[PDB]
């Protein structure tokens, strides 16, 4: 009883182990996975927006400079 | 002498006719659109100021904000 619940917890703790590593592992897959083109595709998508503003931003700068 | 009377009276005669023009056209063409002008003009002022003024209004709000 005594030994046979130390190797049974034991076990346990083993096995948590490599569950927690599992999740671990699936946040890891999920942040490689896609997110990183996902994200480049917004900068680009508000690179074009960037220069949709390079017109009336020159507007707002003549009106600065008279 | 009467080549005389006609040059003079001929010549003035022209003179009086266009200075009777002259007071009725200048009169009509800087009377009648000067109020036009005017009206219209504080309009756009009116207008003007919504599409520029306000420019400098946005302009001086965010740059000093």
């Amino acid at each position: 009883t005594l030994t046979e619940e130390l190797e049974k917890l034991e076990q346990q703790i083993t096995l948590t182990l490599q569950e927690i590593d599992s999740n671990f592992a699936k946040a890891h897959r999920i942040v490689t996975t896609s997110i990183l083109p996902l994200v480049e595709q917004y900068g680009e998508h508000s690179r074009a927006v960037w220069e949709a503003t390079k017109f009336w931003k020159q507007f707002f700068e003549a009106s600065a400079n008279v | 002498l009467s080549p005389l009377e006609q040059e003079v009276l001929d010549e003035y005669e022209r003179l009086s006719e266009n200075m009777k023009k002259l007071a009725v056209l200048l009169d009509e063409l800087a009377s009648a659109p000067a109020t036009e002008i005017l009206d219209g003009l504080r309009e756009l002022e009116r207008k003007t100021s919504l599409v520029f003024t306000l420019l400098k209004a946005s302009v001086y709000s965010i740059v000093l904000q």
